């Protein structure tokens, strides 16, 4: 317990320092513009932004995943759950087996744990693709621009062979979409936004020229329009993604070969793979708590300038109202710095051991297209990532190794805001 | 979790040292790592950084002068440093980017003329 503040600066002689900087308002108003800069760094960036590399990659990873293991999953029936006897369902653009589709079309079993994929969930997964897909190859805006869109986001599934009814929609009058060329308006919210989609049908007889299932077949196109590709937005839907994988936990079976890297298990449940889906989790969560920060940055600008209230000199214990602000914009900062460096380091194979280790080096981090933009869906996908999963990474470190400044500016600001938040009082 | 610098003292301008930290794998691993001083009556600036995989980056006031590097196999990160100017007096001090909030001890580097 010491009795004063010259053998408490004997020992800590920062802190002689820090109190000098808090009664020197043009050190405060550097601070303050410092906070400005790297605010801008965080959120205003992209590239170069740890913050937009996090969300990223929490996105990416959650796509590779799917893109990795989806071919493999087994997934079939009707409406509802239900098995059925000869229904074979098929996703456009998604990453199949040497193809840019996945058909479903095991019949008999139930779908369920352990069992095949419903085509519900099926679509709710998809859907969520579609939609990051769309926005990874449009390229993601910086956190703050949280009020944009995707003019366009469309996708198309085709049902066919003796009572499938996947293609049937019900709406919510309780009519059925119009088979032949119906066309109908849907609804959902997207963070707090609501978001039209067009839902049309279309039937192709089997002799129809080129055709080339020869077999008769209903196409159920999915047209959003304006879908919102804030981070908040997509990481919802990423959400949906890996949580539909992992609730669902439809069987799935690779086959490994000679040569390559190796699937451990070839063969199980989707949601045994727990510690590849709790990390995805992890990431997706922590960028949430991320971008949230967002908001604390913006209702606390920084950028009007600090001075002794009426041409006098600056007094630290009552010109400085502005301190509670300036704390906590800067707390924010080094917050959502954090996180994104938790969610590099949740899924950096430098840390990871064991089959996880050999899931996300071997794999999903990965990619056998032959390099592409992001989004790209070929008939080379399938068994990897294709979500630039090493190169997300290399680029949040980058990112972090260039923030080294700014970083040590918002600690300087927060002690300057924490010092006069204390004087303050009294 | 451990951080501990080593290899600093006092030297005439013109001068090089090895700076050396042993950083916990904890710290180290997978991480960012990255060179701090903190001059008197200054607060602590951050001098360099390199990734894992070995990129480095600098700061304007030691570019050209100072050299980064990390042994990935035995969680050591070291500043060579040469050319060194009175105005680069200070306790270094190594950590992971972003930063452990407890810091080691640092390690001075005193530069002084004849
Ligand atoms: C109520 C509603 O609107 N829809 C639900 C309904 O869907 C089926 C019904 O509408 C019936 C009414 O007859 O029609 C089915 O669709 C027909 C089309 O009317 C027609 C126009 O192109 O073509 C039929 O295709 C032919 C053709 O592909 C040839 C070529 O090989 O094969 C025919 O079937 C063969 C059979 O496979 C052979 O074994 C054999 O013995 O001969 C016959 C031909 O006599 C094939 O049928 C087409 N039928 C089928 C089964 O595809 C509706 O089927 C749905 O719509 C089509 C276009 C596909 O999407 C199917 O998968 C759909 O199920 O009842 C359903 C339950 O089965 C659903 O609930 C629908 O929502």
């Amino acid at each position: 317990n010491y009795e004063n503040l010259s053998k408490l600066l004997t020992r800590y002689s920062t802190l002689n320092t820090l109190i000098k900087l808090s009664a020197d308002p043009s050190a405060i108003n550097a601070a303050r513009e410092n906070l400005g800069a790297s605010a801008k760094n965080l959120i205003g960036d992209t590239k170069n932004s740890p913050a937009y590399q996090a969300v990223l990659l929490a996105i990416n990873a959650a796509v590779g995943f799917w893109n990795v293991l989806g071919y493999a999953t087994q997934c079939g029936g009707n409406a509802n759950g239900q098995e059925s006897t000869s229904s074979t369902t098929i996703f456009n653009n998604e990453p199949g087996y040497r193809s840019t589709s996945i058909t479903c079309s095991l019949n008999r079993y139930k779908p369920g744990y352990y069992g095949p994929m419903s085509i519900e969930n099926f679509k709710k997964l998809n859907e969520a693709y579609q939609i990051l897909q769309t926005a990874l190859n449009k390229g993601l805006p910086a956190l703050k621009e949280n009020n944009g869109t995707i003019k366009d986001v469309t996708y198309s599934y085709i049902c066919y062979g003796e009572g499938n009814n996947n293609c049937e929609i019900k709406l919510a009058d309780g009519q059925k979409l119009q088979q032949n060329g119906g066309s109908e308006t849907t609804t959902q919210t997207i963070d707090g936004k609501t978001v039209s989609t067009t839902i049309s049908s279309k039937v192709v007889d089997s002799t129809a020229a080129d055709n080339t299932y020869k077999q008769s077949y209903t196409e159920i196109t999915n047209a959003l329009k304006d879908v919102p590709d804030s981070a908040q937005a997509l990481l919802a839907q990423a959400s949906t993604l890996i949580n539909t994988i992992n609730t669902a936990c439809p069987y799935f079976s690779v086959t490994n070969k000679s040569g390559g890297p190796q699937m451990e298990p070839t063969r199980g449940k989707l949601c045994g793979f727990t510690e590849e889906i709790s990390a995805i989790q992890k990431m997706i969560t922590d960028a949430q708590e991320l971008v949230n920060q967002t908001s604390v940055i913006n209702e606390h600008e920084q950028s009007t300038p600090v001075g002794g209230n009426n041409g006098k000199p600056f007094n630290p214990f009552t010109d400085a109202s502005f301190a509670q602000g300036m704390l906590a914009n800067a707390s924010a900062q080094a917050k959502m710095l954090n996180l994104a460096h938790q969610v590099g380091q949740t899924i950096n194979p430098d840390n990871l051991t064991g089959t996880f280790k050999n899931f996300v080096t071997g794999f999903l981090a990965t990619c056998n297209n032959k390099g592409s933009p992001p989004g790209t869906v070929t008939t080379q996908t399938f068994a990897s990532g294709c979500a630039y999963v090493e190169q997300t990474i290399t680029n949040l470190n980058n990112s972090i190794a260039h923030f080294g400044t700014q970083e040590q500016q918002i600690q300087q600001a927060e002690n300057i805001a924490d010092t006069l938040v204390n004087f303050g009082s009294h | 979790v451990q951080l501990q610098e080593s290899g600093g003292g006092l030297v005439q301008p013109g001068g090089s040292l090895r700076l050396s930290c042993a950083a916990s794998g904890s710290i180290f691993s997978g991480n960012v790592m990255g060179w701090y001083r903190q001059a008197p009556g200054k607060l602590r600036e951050w001098v360099a950084a390199i990734t894992p995989q070995g990129v480095p980056n600098y700061a304007d006031s030691v570019k050209g002068r100072f050299t980064i590097s990390r042994d990935n196999a035995k969680n050591m990160l070291y500043l060579q440093m040469s050319s060194l100017k009175p105005e680069d007096t200070a306790l270094y001090y190594c950590n992971r980017l972003p930063n452990y909030r407890s810091w080691g001890q640092g390690t001075q580097v005193t530069v002084s003329s004849h």
